RNA sequence: AAACUCCAGUUGACACAAAAUAGACUACGAAAGUGGCUUUAACAUAUCUGAACACACAAUAGCUAAGACCCAAACUGGGAUUAGAUACCCCACUAUGCUUAGCCCUAAACCUCAACAGUUAAAUCAACAAAACUGCUCGCCAGAACACUACGAGCCACAGCUUAAAACUCAAAG
């Protein structure tokens, strides 16, 4: 199962070919990993 | 015999057991807002596990994922970034009585 | 006791009841124990699944004008 | 909560190093200390102050 | 609204005024409070010096510096010498645990002058120089 | 050691890896793994070469091979590393623990303890 | 204490005697000094109670024992 | 140094209130440690040292927080005496 | 192994940020990584004022890229980040989500220590 | 225990170290 | 007091030094030791015991050679104190603390409690300390002082370390 998966992922990988097609997705893209825990232990998601 | 007599068995009103507000949850050093929870708002420190009232496992994953992010740039040193002031408190700690 | 296992679940489903325990008349039966009694008695004719076997339980108290609210 | 005392002194069932070397036995007494004077402090330094300082101008 | 006794943040917009002038245009009065001396330098918001005391210039000499009477003189001092640039509301920064640390500030109020934050700024290394063997008394 | 290009011992028997893209087998192969991967492989070929059933790792026999291993290991490490304290003493203790099997082997069985000797060219010295 | 009274009377009550009080020391082992030569002790002890106000064991049922007297206890 | 200035252990005086205000900074710095920090870094603690009072104050803590926790667990049988005169 | 590239990029415009990151990206494939994701975290202000290369930096762009390198590219690649002036700060480390959670069932309460001292009447 | 053991072997030791220099 | 005034405060630039908080955690390592961040290598043994010397290690101080300079600091100098002060207090500055390459091989190196296996029963048990014991094995000890000494031998050690007595003396030492 783990071979297989990898073998879809790979489909995605960054290569050569699509470096700068790929990099300029990313400047035009964000990715957030900001997020706050409450006191029930309840994740608090960004609001932006 | 007798049926009346006591077995044998787990407690079954035994309570479940406690659990930490961050448990079951990844702990990123890249998470700088989840980190700023568990600093001192004034002087950057951080908080010990009897404030935070984290477990000893999860207390050890903040306290190394807040010296990471703290040098490579991600989270400053001397203070809270007041930008995370308003979130969610999550440590029993009084400053102002 | 066996019946433990029925308690424990009645209380985390239901809560204490709404009667007060009354320790003082040793024939006190409260709401907790009339539901161990039909639990049992719903064991006698052969149910082999707890949770249908509770479910049929509080479903025959219900109908006997009994109160039960459920903490949700 | 209290911390912990498991594994923390140095005893025949410890492997690992003492943590702590108390000089007496953690041991609850039946008294507690008794209420200690608060240290005296010199009062009114501010407004011996202001009138030192008026007398020097006058 | 309710008070916030956290300072306002330079980047973002707050209504709070002082004479007209933001948080960050505040004069800053650094309060050096040495267990044997203390100094006391008021400055613009643009560190431009405006006056100067500390309890060695007031007259008092030897143990008579590391007092709170001797800090208050020197507090009184600058403020004298402050108010007359123009500097009503202050930005205090006090660096230092000296018996001048509170009674600098106290003097700074009795000379006409305004503190709206104090900041400490005492240097705490995080690991450092080594300091000074203990003393055997 | 194994070429770089071999697979892991744990991906070398899936189904159909073979035909896999090229960069899924050097994402599985040992290039893009940590050293103790290669020496997992290097332990299995000792293992089929030397000893009778490779699936018993119980025997007197894989242990001296998987501690042979280790040893070589460290002689690897030790080779860069020389002032490290730590792994000169963990060295010379796998020495003696490996002498200590061999002797065991000798005394019980010589026939499989003569093919130890020989696939790992392990020379047995007698005690001063 | 919360019984003191209950068992002073009831010992009134069928002609025998009670001690609910402070145990003063030497009551059993020092009697003939305590109430005078010819004083007769107790043939037999009931505690209702074994234990004094401090959890440990009341200090009559080691007396009782070495003045070889019997003793019934809660 | 290179952090921003104006934010670390700043406190704002509440209608020119400054004696709470220095009073609020002094809890803050306490309760963070520093000021007990402070002092302790004015001579070089040897490690030995460091090692002995550490041991000390985690000691003391025990005790204190244990004799505490009698305290109030007792305090219920601070009631007047009901059998008064028993 | 697979690893994670914490890069902070001064603060450029988009077509020199796209050359630096294209840059970076080629050494990490010249070394032998196989590059999987690139990820922009957005530009914000520096937790603290950062010196590098001679020049003080307020500001700077916060990128990851998801790669896997043999062992030994890790310790080349920090040497080329280095000389890059167009970095402020770079940073390679073990990808975290390789890392595996165990499961916590919750917290155990420990009773208080007991039988520490002789029962000996003291 | 105190230190009167460890006092006559200090004693010793110093005397010792001392004549060694001088001689 | 001496010292400094080529000083002090604010701001900016700025280490081959040392690693607040977390840590009320009690983990890692054979011990010595180990608490800023990242990465690579990596933490012996499927019965146990097994060495002053064999093999490999071993805080601090110290030695040899080449570098580094913030701070600290034996020694030394100055100031003060004192009957004196070769100290305690103040100031200044060295060796040294750091790095590299070799030595030296000591500690209250003590958690003064050996390794492995097992027990909580009874008289538990001189005292104190950190309750009392069983099996098994190696190491060590037989009054105090002489003596961490003399001599002999070994050692990169040469004012050293390891091993280690005797004579005279006492009726105690502990
Ligand atoms: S209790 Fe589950 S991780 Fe803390
Ligand atoms: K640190
Ligand atoms: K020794
Ligand atoms: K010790
Ligand atoms: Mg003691
Ligand atoms: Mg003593
Ligand atoms: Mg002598
Ligand atoms: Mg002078
Ligand atoms: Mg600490
Ligand atoms: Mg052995
Ligand atoms: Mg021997
Ligand atoms: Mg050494
Ligand atoms: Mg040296
Ligand atoms: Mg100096
Ligand atoms: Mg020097
Ligand atoms: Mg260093
Ligand atoms: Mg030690
Ligand atoms: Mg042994
Ligand atoms: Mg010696
Ligand atoms: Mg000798
Ligand atoms: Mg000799």
């Amino acid at each position: 199962r783990e071979v297989l998966q990898l073998q879809e992922e790979v489909k995605n990988f960054i290569t050569r070919e699509n470096l700068e097609a790929r990099v300029e997705a990313a400047l035009d893209s964000r990715k957030n990993y900001n997020w706050a825990i409450t006191r029930e232990g309840l994740v608090v998601r960004p609001q932006r | 015999s007798n049926e009346d007599l006591p077995i044998s068995m787990e407690n079954p009103y035994k309570e479940p057991l406690k659990k930490c507000i961050l448990c079951g949850k990844h702990v990123d050093y890249k998470n700088v807002q989840l980190l700023s929870q568990f600093v001192s708002p004034f002087t950057g420190c951080i908080y010990g596990r009897h404030i935070t009232g984290l477990c000893g496992k999860k207390q050890k994953e903040i306290t190394k994922a807040i010296k990471r992010a703290q040098i490579m740039g991600f989270m400053p040193v001397t203070y809270k970034d007041p930008a995370y002031l308003k979130d969610p408190k999550v440590c029993n700690i009084r400053y102002r009585e | 006791y066996h019946e433990d296992r029925i308690r424990a679940k009645f209380y985390s489903v239901y809560g204490s009841g709404q009667r007060a325990f009354d320790l003082f008349n040793p024939n006190f039966k409260s709401t907790c124990q009339r539901f161990v009694e039909k639990y049992t008695e719903l064991q006698k004719l052969g149910e082999t699944d707890e949770e249908k076997l509770f479910v049929e339980t509080g479903k025959a108290l219900l109908a006997e004008g009994v109160i039960l609210r459920r903490v949700g | 909560a209290t911390p912990s005392l498991r594994g923390r002194l140095a005893r025949f069932g410890n492997p690992r190093k003492p943590v702590l070397k108390p000089n007496k036995p953690l041991i609850l007494a039946n008294r507690v200390g008794e209420r200690r004077r608060e240290k005296g402090e010199a009062t009114c330094i501010t407004e011996m102050s202001v009138m030192m300082a008026c007398w020097k101008q006058n | 609204t309710k008070f916030s006794i956290y300072p306002p943040i330079p980047g973002e917009e707050s209504s709070l005024r002082w004479a007209g002038k933001k948080f960050e245009e505040i004069p800053i009065a650094h309060i050096k409070a040495s267990h044997n001396n203390t100094q006391i330098q008021v400055v613009s918001a643009s560190n431009e010096p405006l006056a100067f005391a500390s309890c060695g210039t007031e007259g008092f000499r030897n143990a008579k510096k590391g007092t709170g009477i001797a800090a208050q003189t020197a507090g009184i001092a600058a403020a004298a010498r402050a108010k007359q640039k123009g500097v009503i509301h202050i930005r205090v920064v006090v660096k230092g645990l000296g018996p001048g640390r509170l009674s600098a500030m106290h003097g700074l109020i009795m000379g006409g002058l305004e503190v709206i934050s104090i900041t400490d700024n005492t240097p705490i290394p995080h690991x450092g120089c080594r300091p000074r063997k203990a003393r055997k008394l | 050691d194994p070429p770089p290009s071999t697979l892991l011992k744990d991906y070398q028997n899936v189904p159909g890896i073979e035909k896999v893209d090229d960069v899924v087998k050097r994402l599985l192969s040992l290039e893009m793994a940590n050293k103790k991967e290669m020496l997992k492989i290097k332990q299995e070929q000792f293992m089929k070469k030397i000893v009778a059933n490779p699936e018993d790792t119980r025997s007197l026999e894989a242990r001296i091979i998987a501690l042979s291993v280790k040893i070589r290991s460290y002689e690897e490490h030790l080779e860069k590393h020389r002032k490290d304290k730590a792994h000169k003493r963990y060295l010379l203790m796998s020495i003696d623990q490996r002498k200590k099997m061999l002797k065991n082997l000798r005394n019980t069985n010589y026939d499989v303890f003569e093919k130890i000797c020989w696939g790992l060219g392990i020379e047995y010295t007698f005690p001063p | 204490r919360q019984f003191s009274y209950l068992i002073e009377n009831m010992a009134r009550d069928c002609g025998e005697y009670a001690h609910t009080r402070y145990f003063r020391g030497g009551m059993l082992t020092n009697a003939r000094l305590l109430f005078g030569p010819t004083v007769r002790l107790p043939d037999l002890i009931i505690f209702l109670h074994t234990l004094n106000n401090i959890f440990e064991p009341h200090v009559a049922v080691r007396d009782a024992a070495k003045m070889n007297i019997p003793t019934v206890g809660i | 140094a290179k952090h921003l200035k104006f934010i670390a252990r700043t406190v704002m005086v509440q209608e020119g209130n400054v004696e709470s205000a220095y009073r609020t900074l002094n809890r803050i710095l306490t309760m963070d440690g520093l000021i007990e920090d402070i002092k302790h870094r004015r001579y070089y603690e040897k490690p030995c040292r460091r090692r002995q009072r550490e041991s000390y104050e985690r000691c003391r803590r025990i005790y204190n927080m244990e004799m505490a926790r009698k305290i109030n667990f007792l305090m219920r049988k601070n009631r007047a005496d009901p059998w008064q005169g028993c | 192994p697979r690893y994670e590239l914490a890069l902070i990029l001064k603060a450029m415009q988009r077509p020199e940020t796209a050359a630096t990151l294209k840059r970076t990206i080629e050494a990490l494939m010249d070394r032998g990584a196989i590059v999987r994701d690139l990820e922009n975290l957005g530009e914000r202000a520096l937790p603290y004022r950062i010196s590098a290369h001679s020049q003080q930096h307020n500001r700077g762009g916060y990128f990851l890229v998801d790669f896997y390198a043999p062992t030994a590219a890790v310790e080349s690649m920090v040497e080329h980040l280095s000389r890059d002036i167009d970095v402020i700060r770079g940073n390679i480390v073990k990808h975290p989500l390789t890392q595996e959670l165990k499961e916590c069932e919750g917290i155990v309460p420990v009773p208080l220590a007991e039988k520490l001292y002789s029962t000996k009447k003291r | 225990k105190n230190v009167l053991k460890i006092r006559r072997r200090k004693m010793n030791h110093h005397k010792y170290r001392k004549l060694v220099k001088k001689t």
